[PDB]
């Protein structure tokens, strides 16, 4: 593996000698839990919604309120 | 922002990180020049009241200096005519848990400024370690808006300085060591409204690619690579956070910056080029669409987080064509110069002849030629790999002299041993998977553990180094150049030094309180030129001293490499301002006195 | 110590707290004089790496500077030719609980030095907040011996600087706010062996009185008063700790110092003169026996802890007799001058005409005439009492110009309201019993809360003030005078100032990082005179800023009085060294560079 | 009470108007617990003994040992 043999443009990875092309099912299988993997996406989703309430309220009232629970008069 | 562009042409201001949109860190002021630097002395000082690393540099706008600190990220505004009086201070209440998810120190790179329009006042924009972004009225310090950008519960924090372009604030991200998938966001500077958000890995929709992405260099790769160069969903915790610096060309409307390293550090756990991590992007300021993306380090095996400084210039290439360029010294040991209009590779030279991880970078394929002997892999202890994970260049913001066409770069001379290990991913927990040992490179003293840095003058077209000089420690922090034929920089052992731009000769130095990990800045106030710099050692190199760690392996391998730092400096935090003969606001001692 | 006496005559050294045994804080050096102070600039700096108040001043001996810090009380030794290199550092491991029993800040007043003999090397002596005393090899920093002096479990800590006389180290005590009965101890400087220990209250055997105690002024009181002026066993938790400064006359072999306030602050809970608390003692250096003891404030009702600075001089009295004197500006608002051979009262003048707690001090009876309107008592709120508990003078170490026969004193202009309350005594818990409200005195701005200090030139025989000048904040810290017709002092708002010794005119000031609560010192290194001062605000006045307290009543009433401090300074910790034109060790920039 | 009427030399305290000459048994009686009062004396006693072992050992061996439990060879 010297990064010179490309399968396609911008795709030049090759496994190292003695290493598999796919690690799934192998000894190096990360065995990642999908519930863990999806946590980040959920967070961003929640922050974006919390910010939307903040910005819309700000636009309407002219006074910024960071505490979402204190929003809606 | 046009107002910012105009403001940036006044020597009385320093309005944004990097000085100007070119990110020059170059001043035309020559009051302080090589013939009189020896007369440079402190004019006044200010303690921030916090310890830990003090990165970045202060802003000076409208006769006021704005200062930022390490966590909890306080902000102070001082009037230049009577610095003794703190105009206003903002002291954020943040969750202490934020501290536990910072890989490195509780550092912050800086503030940004928006000039204001008619209804909205000028604003100071700041990031907080806890992931919030805030805009403060520049004259009163009151909070105008505050929104959440990152979530510490998942290991996502903010250390990056905001960047203001037109009426938008661009915010990066931090957390690749905790497997956070990178993303940058643009918010409307007046309301905090999210305008656009682009990711570093995953589906093209998430990547926010322009229809003509990589049109001129299709061999860099185009569509489907954010998932295609990964096995399964591994890209979901793929890293690629951007916590470095930006540059902007109003002419192309593109913001230039690099994305960080892929997660985990254990390369065997993520087969594939791991695309869009480690890449130089050119994204539209208004829509965030990527016009070009060049991956510097496919399938990272050394934590060469590709987030370094972007410095723009216009020089004639080897064929005599005048090009609009970007120069970028990366962690991997290579300085890249690309055409900033299309991303075409112009030059990719080694920062030091001792590199070894790559034999070279093929300019036609754009692929770096790896030396298999210095790669990392499971069940194998790699040794003598140069550069180390700290890179031959890190977070430091360098400078460029337009008249001389020379880049003055703060370099690191550190190599390493590396062995990875398997580990699970748990949101909020570290996800590194490598044990390192770092030490001075071949040109330093590996027995006494000194000679960890270098400072060099470089020409991007010829690839020639006008001068190179060794330094006791890594030149973290960056550089600043002046039309007075001086190159200024702070050192980890506690000095602000000035070197001759043409020869590199040390002309002057001053023993500041603690080591510097930020860059020098300059401005004029009432006819007098001042050079200011933060003191307060920390960041990655000072993690051993900062957290009183002893195991050479602790602090991600930095503890052993910097074992000698403590014999030359202790923590600190503040600003020292210099001027010829130390002339300043209190030359009339009655100024500032109670009456 | 004869070796110390000789060493103290070299302008290249500053070997003990107060400079010399006279405790002059006066230098004959005149390189820096009123004609050129304006050229004074920093030559180099050093951060201690700790925040909180930095009291005292550094020692310079044999081309090295020794630096001390706030808790955990680290010690650093720096070589004057290359200050950038830390020769050695001692970093004590102390129980964090020590912090909870410090009434005030986590402050420490200084180091002491013993020249060594033949077998034992020169030693650095230091106290730790946890109550241990330690001797360190001056060249290597290794601990030679360490003994326990005070017990934090009972509220006893150490903030005082050790004092070296002959081959003994004298150690004070702290804790009167927690009802600790005062005592001082002399240890053999070579082994840590306790030679003698004397108490401030109780049985004469504990008081360690000389057979001829108060022989010349028997009306001061003699035997049986340590218990006689108390009801019951109340003297067991009677206060009287000594945490201030000492002076020594090799000619009389006596150490002069004052004892602190009685406990509790609630006067109604301890009827009686509460003897030996609040008294000026003259004790034999070798046996610790008291030759004289004059009680300044019988039955304290205002926390006027009588621990202030002792400054020795020889002047002709009003009858033309040349006397060997001691001058002592107390917390109670009165400056006392006594004959240092027998304790005879020479003068007892008011620090400022606004005093009011005492109408005067009767020189024949030695009794201060109380004004009943300003006394404190249970079930009554006393108002407008001057001085406040912080006194018109506190811990600051002043100076005396022998040629001019003038004392330069850092004064406080703060008054108070006071109401006591009943409370039980529980070992380890605070035992104050009073709620206070402090504010600027009559000459300050009570609405804007500024004008809290003064600096004055005083003649002890005539009682005349040559000049008086107001200061924004209390001049804590002290003063230092020079044969260059300059008086130097640091201020709480962050400056080192220099005033004309004859007129008080402000000639120069420099904006240091944080406020100063220590005193300036001076020395010569290789022909050049340097003035050094610590920065790092704290102690009692900065307790609000240091601990982020808001209730004006918190910090024993100091929070409200110093509510404006934060607008002028933040915490810090380090040393700033000045010299003409900032000339120093790095004038040749190559000194200290890695090679 | 102006501090001018002295019963004896250095003993001039007088109770304030309305206040008793002795507070014991009065409303202002501190009611101090002798067990609390004696704590300080005991501490000093214990530290002085701990230091004696340290100093004697130092004198004899030439090596200072602050940990008393590690003293006596
Ligand atoms: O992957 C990441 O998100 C991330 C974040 C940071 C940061 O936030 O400071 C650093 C790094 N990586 C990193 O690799 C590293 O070199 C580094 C040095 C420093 C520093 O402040 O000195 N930060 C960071
Ligand atoms: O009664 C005591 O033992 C005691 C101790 C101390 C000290 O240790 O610092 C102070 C005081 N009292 C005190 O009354 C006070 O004025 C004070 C000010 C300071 C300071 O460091 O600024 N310490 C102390
Ligand atoms: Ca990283
Ligand atoms: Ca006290």
């Amino acid at each position: 593996y010297d990064g010179t043999k490309c399968k396609a443009a911008g795709n030049c990875w090759e496994p190292k000698p003695g290493f598999p092309e796919k690690i799934a099912g192998s000894k190096y299988d990360p065995k990642h839990d999908p519930k863990e993997l999806n946590k980040q996406a959920d967070s961003i989703k929640q922050m974006e919604e919390r910010n939307k309430k903040r910005v819309e309220n700000f636009k309407k009232t002219g006074k910024f309120e960071y505490d979402v629970a204190k929003i809606s008069a | 922002n046009d107002k910012l562009v105009e403001l940036s042409k006044s020597d009385d201001n320093w309005v944004m990180p990097g000085k100007n949109y070119d990110s020059n860190n170059f001043s035309d002021l020559k009051q302080i020049n090589k013939g009189n630097v020896k007369q440079l002395r402190p004019a006044w000082t200010f303690s921030t009241g916090l310890l830990n690393g003090h990165e970045g540099a202060p802003l000076v706008v409208d006769g006021k200096m704005y200062i930022h600190t390490s966590f909890p990220n306080n902000t102070f505004a001082l009037g230049l005519d009577d610095p003794g009086t703190i105009l206003w201070q903002d002291k954020p209440k943040q969750n202490p848990a934020a501290r536990a998810v910072a890989c490195c120190d509780l550092v912050n790179r800086g503030l940004a400024y928006w000039p204001g329009d008619g209804k909205t006042p000028a604003l100071i924009l700041k990031t907080q370690l806890d992931g919030n972004v805030a805009a403060l009225n520049a004259e009163t310090g009151e909070t105008v808006w505050k929104v959440e950008n990152s979530d510490i519960k998942v290991g996502s924090t903010l250390t990056i300085a905001p960047y203001v372009v037109k009426d938008k604030v661009i915010i990066g991200s931090s957390g690749a060591e905790l497997g956070v998938r990178g993303y940058l966001t643009a918010y409307d500077v007046k309301t905090g409204e999210q305008v656009w958000r682009a990711y570093a890995t995953g589906p093209d929709k998430d990547l926010l690619l322009a229809s003509d992405f990589n049109i001129k260099n299709p061999h860099y790769g185009q569509k489907g690579l954010g998932t295609g160069t990964w096995e399964g969903d591994a890209w979901k915790i793929g890293g690629g956070t951007n916590w470095g610096w930006y540059a902007y060309d109003p002419g192309t409307n593109l913001i230039y910056f690099g994305t960080g390293n892929p997660a985990p550090w254990n390369e065997t756990m993520r087969p594939g080029d791991n695309k869009w991590t480690m890449t130089i992007f050119g994204r539209d300021a208004d829509t965030g669409e990527a016009k070009f993306g060049y991956q510097k380090t496919p399938h990272d095996e050394w934590d060469y987080a590709g987030v370094n400084v972007m410095m723009l210039s216009e020089q004639k290439d080897k064929d005599g064509k005048a090009r609009k360029l970007l120069t970028h010294p990366d962690r991997n040991g290579i300085v890249y110069t690309l055409d900033r209009t299309d991303g075409a590779l112009v030059s990719a030279n080694k920062l030091d002849d001792t590199v070894n991880v790559f034999k070279s970078v093929d300019l036609k394929t754009g692929q770096p030629v790896r030396d298999p002997e210095y790669g990392t892999r499971m069940d194998h202890l790699a040794k003598d790999i140069c550069p180390s994970a700290m890179g031959y260049h890190n977070q430091g913001h360098d400078s460029y002299d337009p008249k001389r066409e020379l880049f003055f770069m703060g370099i690191n001379h550190i190599c390493m041993d590396w062995e990875p290990f398997m580990l699970p991913y748990r949101a909020g927990q570290f996800f590194v998977g490598a044990t390192l040992n770092m030490y001075p490179g071949p040109k330093g003293d590996r027995q006494n553990y000194e000679g960890l840095g270098q400072i060099k003058a470089y020409n991007a077209i010829t690839g020639d180094y006008k001068w190179e000089k060794m330094e006791r420690f890594a030149v973290w922090g960056g550089t600043m150049a002046t039309a007075g034929d001086l190159v200024f920089y702070g050192t980890l052992d506690g000095y602000l030094k000035a070197r001759d731009s043409d020869t590199g000769d040390l002309l002057w130095k001053f023993k500041i309180p603690s080591g510097a990990i930020g860059y020098p800045m300059t401005y004029t106030h009432k006819g007098t030129q001042y050079v200011a710099i933060y003191y307060g050692v920390g960041g990655w190199p000072g993690v051993g001293l900062v957290f009183d760690l002893a195991d050479p392996t602790a602090g991600l391998g930095a503890v052993g490499a910097f074992k000698k730092l403590a014999n030359y400096t202790q923590m600190g935090g503040g600003v020292v301002v210099f001027s010829l003969d130390g002339k300043g606001p209190y030359d009339d001692p009655n100024v500032g006195e109670w009456k």
